[PDB]
RNA sequence: CACCUUUGCUGGCUCCGGUGCGCUUGUGACGGCCCGUGAAAAUCCACAGGAAGGAAUAGUUUUCAUGCCAGGUCGUACUGA
RNA sequence: AUCUUGGUGGUAGUAGCAAAUAUUCAAAUGAGAACUUUGAAGACUGAAGUGGGGAAAGGUUCCACGUCAACAGCAGUUGGACGUGGGUUAGUCGAUCCUAAGAGAUGGGGAAGCUCCGUUUCAAAGGCCUGAUUUUAUGCAGGCCACCAUCGAAAGGGAAUCCGGUUAAGAUUCCGGAACCUGGAUAUGGAUUCUUCACGGUAACGUAACUGAAUGUGGAGACGUCGGCGCGAGCCCUGGGAG
RNA sequence: GCGGUUCUGACGUGCAAAUCGAUCGUCGAAUUUGGGUAUAGGGGCGAAAGACUAAUCGAACCAUCUAGUAGCUGGUUCCUG
RNA sequence: UUGGCGAGAGACCGAUAGCGAACAAGUACAGUGAUGGAAAGAUGAAAAGAACUUUGAAAAGAGAGUGAAAAAGUACGUGAA
RNA sequence: UUGACCUCAAAUCAGGUAGGAGUACCCGCUGAACUUAAGCAUAUCAAUAAGCGGAGGAAAAGAAACCAACCGGGAUUGCCUU
RNA sequence: AAACUUUCAACAACGGAUCUCUUGGUUCUCGCAUCGAUGAAGAACGCAGCGAAAUGCGAUACGUAAUGUGAAUUGCAGAAUUCCGUGAAUCAUCGAAUCUUUGAACGCACAUUGCGCCCCUUGGUAUUCCAGGGGGCAUGCCUGUUUGAGCGUCAUUU
């Protein structure tokens, strides 16, 4: 049939780990007997079951690093956003909306006014 | 026209000098206080044939002044100069071939 | 040639790998239009230059 | 002697795989790959020759990053995960 | 006689046979075959017998 | 002696010389030749030096012997007409 | 349009398939044998070979089993073909290390610039030794020397392996036996010492060992070519004897 | 071994886009040659023939400017009136 | 705005055309290299892709059969010269 | 002696940033010849091709050291005109 | 007279024109703005029960997670048909990951799967040797930190 990652995630970091042991093993075995048999397709489940597993497993870890850098300022690099090169170069809306207090003082003095013709 | 075997040599590619068996460049000892002050002795040690040159080489050492360790000159061999002969070289050696003054 | 690089042995392994006919199953697909294999290689027709 | 009896002679590589490029064209002598210019930084192209571009631009290989790109674009380059 | 990762020398080829398989190494053999893998000729000491551990691990 | 035996099994002998402008090759001590005098570096050793350390009821010494452990990576088929 | 691409004729069953001395008989196999296999015979290369190995290059052509549509300018049961598999084992052989002619970063200087020069320079250019401290394998204790990256040889330089056996196909690599080198660890014997760091020999020098930092000096690595002479090895030739 | 004189031999829709046979030059050095390495196109290299620089040389090869220009050659497609 | 991403269209081309590429095409293949660079679409509604018999060593033939049609048999629409 | 200052360094020092790709359009630099002139040199092709550097969704330009000569207009860009 | 040659027709060849077709091209219009040291484009090598490609992917390898759909996939094999479901699929979507060796490519090198050094850790009597696992070591430049250098230079104190 294969595990099912939302049983996976109730587990812990070393029963998982356990677990990881024993698909590994079991698919050991597999690729002996493939040697005899002609075709053998179950193999493809236990391949699957184990990149299953070690994606949770990897979950958890990240997860777990992601609240060790709550709030800090820097944290890995793998953690932060990707967005793209050049986003992450921009100024931030704080940066960005910045003014002089002469220009603050013409804004609140003479805004653009909502008018209309008769 | 093409460029003239003349002014190919200047490129020095193969026109350059075959330096593989040189002994090194033949030089006197760099002028220092002894040579300016004094003089220093030193002893022939070889007389060697250089390829590419007519004249004869000489390998004078010297002790070094300020470090204790020798110091192998390259000299043009004069005519006369032999294998253990002392050399003095300086303001104040004396006028014998090989010397220098 | 008897002493060679890694790297040239790699490129020869994957020369020997592609070095077959097409598998006969993929003419029964739906839709195939695979007669043969058309980049088959032999060492006496076209040398592989490196 | 200069056609069928000369070509016997010729057993000696010039060029050599290149490690960026793939191709048999890295001189061995020159230490310079003739088709994309290893080791300069930059890729060798030039705009005389725009059927050899075409032959190595964005696109003919894998993409690997470039391909998913637009799709995050379309999405506001989103950050967090889908709800139930 | 195993297949064995291109990767592993015969340092690691020897930790992972006694571990997987629990008998003692007297030398390894290597070599890369024709198609890129890489086969490994592990010899045992005499106190085992490589016929039984390969009934064990089930290939007769 | 065994016998379309795994393929056996058992026994015996496997010794003593000569020769040389011989051939091929290694090498030694020499000789001829040059306006030609016929690589470099890693690496290894020795020596000079005398720093330093070292005994008596116990100190020194692994350039003497013996003993213990390890030696990764890639190439390795075949042709060479 | 000696047009472009594709197709097709006559020529024509024609030119031709004549270098490298050469084939023959029988059996087997098979639908089929001038050409496959075995046997018998006749010849050839004739050791500067048509023999046995390698370098460059090729890349599986190696080996087995199956097997003939195409290919082997006749044939084909055969094959370097076709299909399917098997196969290359190293501390000691190479690479790896070293430098050669050379190539080439850096410091710098040119050049609009791609880049060019130059290779130790008009640079503040490093990294070892020893004890400890027992805080620890970093600062500390001392000392020490400072040249100038790196790449460049499967024929140059270079640590160390042999025999016998073994496969369809691997072997100085596997197996058996017997060695050796480098790096590490290390304690037992021997040696040395109350004249503390050995003795002997006139001497050349001997010996199982027999303290030795910095620094310095030597050696080996390390070298043309030809000629005759000497000596060794393998081969050749030859006597007796046992098969 | 290196070369390539003569037959103006073979061949000349070849065995071959330079070969084959015989004959011949040289054969211990201004010798032959492997590998490494340097020199690149108005450039190289040349005991010099305008030779050689990948079957390309009195200026290589590749792409582009380029559908370069042509008073010159060739062609220019249905019928009748 | 002859690129990238997403759309909508045409008195446009219809497999020697239209992009070089309707297809495992910048592929196969050539070249030491820069570069150069093809050919190649169409059984049928459906594989129903010819069981079985017979001649032949076999390829195949002749029958039988499938199909609306084998004057559609994968050497596959039509099928000119 | 102790502490500043100036200038200049070092560090696997703390945190960052540049390079390469694409390149239709955009900002610069550099820069031909074929070609035309019935020859050819100035000229033309062209302030173009090729080469090099640098950007963005646009770039650049832009609020006059402007145009005018009128009864004066009023940043830049683009179209129709001229 | 036949053969032969030539011409025409029928049937059969050769060959692939013609006709009909078209998931391709081409041109015009409209909208949009998103590559890369957080390792791009490009390359190499790999990965499936049975693949040589094309396509997909990276030792978690024709995929893992998440979300939606709601029962396939299909050449065969196999699995499954509680399929009235946290659930089929070469499905769609895609925000989480994985992402060999490389490449601007960054320890040094590279016709080498060549050679280092540093930190943590495990094993082998181990600070120093060998091995395994994890994590590091490019350049220019900026801000800052720390440690310094120079009779450049001030004060203070010998
Ligand atoms: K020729
Ligand atoms: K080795
Ligand atoms: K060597
Ligand atoms: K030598
Ligand atoms: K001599
Ligand atoms: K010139
Ligand atoms: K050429
Ligand atoms: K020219
Ligand atoms: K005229
Ligand atoms: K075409
Ligand atoms: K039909
Ligand atoms: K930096
Ligand atoms: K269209
Ligand atoms: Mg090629
Ligand atoms: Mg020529
Ligand atoms: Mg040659
Ligand atoms: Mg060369
Ligand atoms: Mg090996
Ligand atoms: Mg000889
Ligand atoms: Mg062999
Ligand atoms: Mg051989
Ligand atoms: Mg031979
Ligand atoms: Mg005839
Ligand atoms: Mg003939
Ligand atoms: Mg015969
Ligand atoms: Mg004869
Ligand atoms: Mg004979
Ligand atoms: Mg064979
Ligand atoms: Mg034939
Ligand atoms: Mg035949
Ligand atoms: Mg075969
Ligand atoms: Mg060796
Ligand atoms: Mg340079
Ligand atoms: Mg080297
Ligand atoms: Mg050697
Ligand atoms: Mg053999
Ligand atoms: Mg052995
Ligand atoms: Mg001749
Ligand atoms: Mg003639
Ligand atoms: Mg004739
Ligand atoms: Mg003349
Ligand atoms: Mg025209
Ligand atoms: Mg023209
Ligand atoms: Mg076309
Ligand atoms: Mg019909
Ligand atoms: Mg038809
Ligand atoms: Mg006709
Ligand atoms: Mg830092
Ligand atoms: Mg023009
Ligand atoms: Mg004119
Ligand atoms: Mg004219
Ligand atoms: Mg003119
Ligand atoms: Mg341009
Ligand atoms: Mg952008
Ligand atoms: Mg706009
Ligand atoms: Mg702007
Ligand atoms: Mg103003
Ligand atoms: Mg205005
Ligand atoms: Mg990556
Ligand atoms: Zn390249």
């Amino acid at each position: 049939a294969g595990v099912k990652a939302y049983e996976l995630r109730t587990k812990s970091k070393e029963q998982l780990a356990s677990q990881l042991v024993d698909l590994k093993k079991e698919l050991a075995e597999l690729k002996v007997q493939k040697l005899s048999r002609p075709s053998l397709p179950k193999i493809k489940t236990v391949r699957k079951s184990i990149a299953c597993v070690l994606t949770v497993i990897n979950e958890q870890q990240r997860e777990a690093v992601r609240q060790l850098y709550k709030g800090k300022k820097y944290q890995p690099k793998d953690l932060r956003a990707k967005k793209t090169r050049a986003l992450r170069r921009a100024l931030t809306k704080f940066e960005a909306s910045q003014v002089t207090e002469k220009q603050r003082k013409k804004q609140i003095a003479f805004p653009q006014r909502k008018y209309a013709i008769k | 026209g093409r460029v003239i075997r003349n002014q190919r040599k200047g490129a020095g590619s193969i026109f350059t000098s075959h330096t593989r068996l040189r002994q090194g460049a033949a030089k006197l000892r760099t002028l220092d206080y002894a040579e300016r002050h004094g003089y220093i002795r030193g002893i022939v040690k070889q007389i060697v044939h250089d390829s590419g040159r007519g004249a004869p080489l000489a390998k004078v050492v010297f002790r070094d002044p300020y470090k204790y360790r020798l110091r192998e000159e390259i000299f043009i061999a004069n005519e006369g100069v032999h294998t253990g002969q002392f050399i003095y070289a300086g303001k104040k050696a004396s006028l014998n071939v090989g010397n220098v003054l | 040639a008897a002493q060679k690089s890694f790297r040239i042995k790699q490129k020869m392994a994957k020369a020997k790998k592609q070095n077959r006919p097409l598998p006969q199953w993929i003419r029964l697909r739906t839709n195939n239009t695979i007669r043969y294999n058309a980049k088959r290689r032999n060492w006496r027709r076209t040398k592989m230059n490196i | 002697g200069k056609g069928t009896p000369s070509f016997g002679k010729r057993h000696n590589k010039s060029h050599t795989l290149c490690n960026r490029c793939g191709r048999r064209s890295f001189h061995v002598q020159k230490k310079t790959c003739s088709s994309c210019g290893y080791p300069a930084a930059k890729t060798r192209s030039y705009n005389w020759g725009a059927k050899a571009k075409r032959r190595h631009t964005t696109g003919t290989g894998r993409m690997r990053y470039l391909k998913h790109v637009s799709r995050r674009f379309k999405n506001g380059f989103q950050t967090g995960s889908a709800s139930k | 006689v195993f297949q064995v990762s291109m990767k592993a020398n015969k340092y690691q080829i020897k930790k992972a046979v006694k571990e997987l398989y629990e008998v003692d190494v007297l030398k390894v053999n290597t070599l890369v075959r024709p198609n890129g893998t890489k086969k490994a000729y592990v010899r045992l000491t005499a106190d085992y017998d490589a016929l039984d551990i390969a009934n064990r691990i089930g290939y007769i």
